């Protein structure tokens, strides 16, 4: 849930060439593929609710359901630690839910905040400013770091140029392909 | 890796010449001292390494440093006594029993030329036993150890002598100061490491260590001779298992070589593969000073880390080891952590980073320029502005596939219609 | 022995086919029209006319190897048998286009090139593909000898591409084509030093992976390390007037001596000041009308000490390739910045993605038809 709901973000822009197929994907591929969907009661329904509104990013509502009656079932008593498991799990959870306008919102975005970004986010802001630092010595995110004054111009303008290369994501296939069919022949 | 599997029996079960001791409590640079401290029990007996760890402070006890080493470099042990008067006058062996010595040394040092000059091989087996029996009694006999291991070098026990006379070639010569001797013992220690021996993990730590102690006291072009220390046995970070290696200086010899004559680029080498598994990290969080040089580069840290590696470039030129690089690597700090700025980063006005860099927007421009001239920083100036536009993005890189799709299969198509 | 007999053979016959060849081309029709009718095969004499024309270029150089001084070879290949077979009755074939190609070969060896109007006044007639690529590599030499790289370029991008559908396959480049290939490595490699910033035309013939090498090889040269300087002219030194490649390397005589330290005296003359004027330029077009303290503050590192700082960069403006400038009271260094983008290279490269599936076609179309 940690390194999925995060990790492949970035190359799920329709950019797929990371596919890691032992995963939720094992649940995720089988409890969407049902109709009538309402209030979770198992462990994996009850932990893939707020990974789908973690994914969208809604800070509050990918945690307020991982510590309702988890407590009880085994989650959070169960471990010989009682708000110490869950002082792991929700700063875990704090710190990849500034990591989710990383990937996901930064759209049309071309002016940015960040003294309200992490008081939004309830978090030490110097412990969410760290992480918008490794994305971009990471990520690699089409947007510009001015940090003196605390704001990024983004200039992210790939919208529908990513398009044509979304066309391209398969000419790779025709051009890795036609550097393999004389392997093929020869 | 693979050592690991054995070496949990031992974890430094080796015993070497200095056993216990190294110049007890003292007040500040208390990392130095733990890091001076094993090295000393796993190196030699030093000799003014002790002299140099003297200078900084202030105490009293100078008295174990020397003394402990008797039958050679008698001086220094004699004179420490009235040196701030300490009866410790019991120093009455040495000259009655290596006195005893003179008939065979007189015999022996002119059978040098007997299997010498005439060019004897058995006349050589004669003294050689003599002269490898004399090498471990008392050595510096320095004159002796150049004159034995220059010319035909076996030892009858071509194990037990041709190990401990030769690594005592190593010591006298380094307690001389010699370093063209240590030169050629730099690569004598290459030899018996490689031998390499019985060579249970215990004297592994012994051989490891071994090449690690020469260039803790870096003298050379170490820029060239940090490619030696990094480029033999499984080469780790530190060489060893042994998870607490208190030798642990192989990382600032890396990061200067790699950084000062050799570029970081290019880093791949000391950053990804050195750094983040166990041992790299068990001595971050060791240091006071180089733990940053790591920790806030994992961090990635724009301004802040910057200022924290100033305060930290403040002591780590408080290192006063034989160092051959210290303002080297200091501004090489500097370069690092500004390329990992504008690697990345916009454009940011000269004088409020003059502010951050601890320098003046005069020195910050030309020297930006001669970032463009680096070939580092591809970009442009203006004028007085300060602010140095970086606009690295690609402009609709699709001519790359263009080429990959025609420039193979079509010169494919041709090799073909010659029939 | 197994070198001047054969040596011998080949020049014999070489200047018995220049008689019968420049005889029967000049006022008759009647070998013309027989040519025609009884061979119908318009291959093996199109191979005649090329093998022996390179075979004669080598050869003669290698007699001149010895013949250096006083010696007939050159004089009496150049004149009677080049230029004798050059004023011919224009033949309507690639015959009398062949001639003319056949004396460039020795007329751009031999460096007296400024009849370049009189190479293509001549031909008339329909320069063949397979002709007009040594156009390409005859021509291209005559403009890097003309101190005029930035259209120079223009003539060895396009050979160097080879786009222009090149195959026989009749022993016909002949023998030597990869060594051509690697000679057109050389004049893009030569053409991309000096120029860039300026192409723009490092795209198409030369790509990524020794195209960066060229780029590596080439700045280097540019930043003041003449290692690539060296390292070019040393492996282009015989490409500008070498034979095919010499006989046989000998202990003993002065001869074969001479004509190597030849072309070694005098084109290095060329190489010496091309590294020179790359060196000058180099460095980047940072800032546009600097102040006199900007332009001393860019001098810190392009040229100081101290005096005669100002007036060796004026050695250094005057070139034709360094618009700069100084208002003396209003105090201002102008400079120009001359720029290109990128994108602009598929204009006629989808027309030949367009050939290049007509081309897959062919060869499959002719073996369908044949089966068929």
């Amino acid at each position: 849930y940690l390194v999925s709901a995060m990790l492949l973000e970035i190359p799920y822009m329709a950019a797929h060439e990371s596919d890691a197929r032992r995963r939720m994907i094992s649940k995720q591929f089988h409890h969407q593929l049902r109709v009538g969907e309402r209030q979770p009661l198992l462990g994996p329904p009850e932990s893939m609710r707020e990974h789908v509104v973690a994914a969208s990013k809604a800070m509050k509502m990918g945690d307020w359901k991982t510590c309702h009656s988890f407590i009880i079932n085994e989650k959070m008593n169960g471990k010989v630690w009682d708000l110490f498991p869950e002082a792991d799990k929700v700063r875990t959870m704090l710190v990849r839910k500034i990591q989710e306008e990383s990937l996901r919102t930064y759209l049309f975005t071309y002016s940015s905040v960040y003294d309200s970004i992490s008081m939004e986010t309830l978090s030490d802001m110097f412990e969410l400013d760290l992480p918008t630092v490794h994305s971009i010595i990471s990520k690699m995110i089409i947007n510009e770091e001015l940090m003196a004054s605390l704001d990024q111009p983004t200039q992210t303008v790939v919208m529908h140029r990513t398009e044509p290369t979304a066309q391209q994501n398969l000419a790779l296939q025709l051009a890795e392909k036609l550097g393999s069919l004389v392997e093929n022949n020869e | 890796y693979d050592l690991t599997t054995r070496i949990a029996h031992f974890l430094d079960r080796h015993l070497v010449f200095p056993l216990l001791e190294f110049l007890s409590v003292k007040e500040i640079y208390n990392e130095k001292e733990l890091l001076q401290g094993k090295l000393d029990l796993l190196s030699d007996t030093n000799m003014v390494d002790f002299a140099m760890d003297v200078y900084k402070n202030l105490y009293s006890d100078d008295i174990p440093h020397a003394l402990r080493e008797k039958r050679t470099t008698v001086v220094a042990q004699l004179k420490q006594l009235q040196a701030e008067t300490e009866p410790i006058v019991k120093m009455f062996e040495d000259p009655e029993t290596t006195r005893q010595m003179q008939s065979t040394r007189d015999g022996r040092m002119l059978f040098d030329y007997l299997a010498d000059k005439h060019g004897f091989r058995q006349e050589y087996l004669d003294t050689l036993y003599r002269y490898a029996k004399f090498q471990y009694e008392c050595g510096n006999y320095s004159g002796a150890a150049e004159y034995l291991y220059f010319f035909r070098v076996l030892v009858p026990a071509t194990d037990r002598n041709a190990l401990s006379s030769l690594w005592g070639k190593l010591a006298s010569e380094i307690l001389m100061q010699n370093w063209d001797a240590a030169m050629e013992d730099l690569t004598r220690l290459k030899e018996t490491i490689d031998n390499n021996s019985v060579s249970s993990p215990l004297q592994s730590l012994q051989q490891r260590t071994w090449l690690i102690h020469w260039s803790l006291f870096v003298f050379f072009n170490h820029p060239k001779g940090r490619d030696n220390i990094i480029d033999l046995f499984l080469y780790q970070p530190q060489y060893l298992n042994a998870i607490q290696t208190m030798c642990p200086h192989i990382l600032r010899y890396l990061t200067t070589a790699v950084i000062t004559n050799k570029d970081v680029r290019k880093r791949r080498q000391v950053l990804k593969d050195l750094v983040k598994v166990i041992q790299q990290e068990s001595y971050t969080y060791k240091d006071p000073i180089t733990e940053f040089v790591e920790c806030l580069y994992v961090n990635f840290d724009f301004d802040g880390a910057q200022k924290k590696l100033r305060e930290c470039e403040s002591v780590l030129v408080n290192d006063f080891f034989l160092v051959a690089c210290l303002e080297d690597f200091i501004e090489n700090a500097r370069l690092f952590i500004f390329e990992t700025f504008c690697r990345i980063h916009q454009c940011i006005s000269i004088n409020m980073l003059a502010d951050k860099l601890n320098m003046t927007p005069e020195e910050a421009e030309r020297w930006i320029v001669n970032l463009i001239r680096n070939a580092r920083l591809d970009a442009k100036i203006d004028s007085k502005l300060g602010h140095v536009v970086m606009g690295n993005n690609a402009v609709s890189p699709y001519q790359q596939v263009i080429e990959k799709t025609k420039s193979l299969s079509f010169r494919s198509q041709m090799l073909a219609m010659n029939i | 022995q197994w070198l001047w007999d054969i040596i011998d053979e080949f020049i014999y016959q070489f200047q018995s086919f220049s008689q019968y060849r420049c005889k029967t081309a000049k006022k008759s029709e009647e070998e013309i029209d027989f040519l025609r009718s009884n061979p119908k095969i318009w291959n093996v004499h199109s191979v005649l006319n090329v093998l022996h024309s390179l075979v004669d270029k080598s050869n003669i150089n290698r007699q001149l190897e010895v013949y250096t001084s006083g010696g007939d070879p050159e004089s009496v290949a150049g004149e009677y048998g080049r230029h004798s077979l050059y004023k011919m009755l224009g033949y309507f074939s690639l015959v009398g286009l062949l001639r003319l190609h056949s004396l460039l070969g020795d007329y751009y060896q031999a460096i007296k090139v400024l009849e370049n109007i009189e190479l293509n006044k001549k031909s008339m007639y329909s320069r063949v593909p397979e002709c007009q690529v040594t156009t390409y590599y005859y021509v291209g030499f005559a403009y890097l000898m003309m101190r005029r790289y930035q259209d120079a370029i223009r003539v060895f991008a396009n050979i160097l591409l080879y786009i222009q559908r090149t195959k026989s396959m009749f022993q016909r480049t002949t023998y030597k084509y990869e060594m051509i290939n690697k000679q057109n490595e050389q004049m893009h490699a030569l053409l991309a030093i000096a120029l860039t910033m300026y192409p723009m035309r490092i795209d198409e013939s030369i790509h990524l992976q020794l195209r960066e090498k060229y780029g590596d090889k080439m700045l280097r040269m540019q930043k003041g390390d003449p290692q690539v300087y060296e390292e070019l002219f040393s492996y282009s030194c015989p490409k500008f007037l070498s034979p095919v490649v010499p006989n046989y390397d000998s202990v003993h005589p002065n001869y074969h001596k001479e004509p190597f330290l030849q072309q070694l005296k005098v084109f290095s003359d060329e190489v010496q000041q091309q590294a020179q004027l790359s060196t000058i330029r180099s460095f980047l077009k940072l800032y546009t009308t600097m102040p006199v303290a900007k332009l001393a503050g860019f001098l810190d590192l392009t040229e100081q000490e101290f005096r005669i700082q100002l007036l060796v960069f004026k050695h250094k403006m005057k070139n034709l390739v360094w618009t700069s400038g100084i208002s003396a009271l209003d105090g201002e260094f102008q400079s120009a910045s001359e720029v290109d983008f990128y994108i602009d290279k598929d204009m006629i490269h989808i027309a030949d993605t367009k050939v290049a599936r007509r081309y897959g076609d062919f060869f499959i179309r002719q073996i369908h038809k044949f089966e068929e």
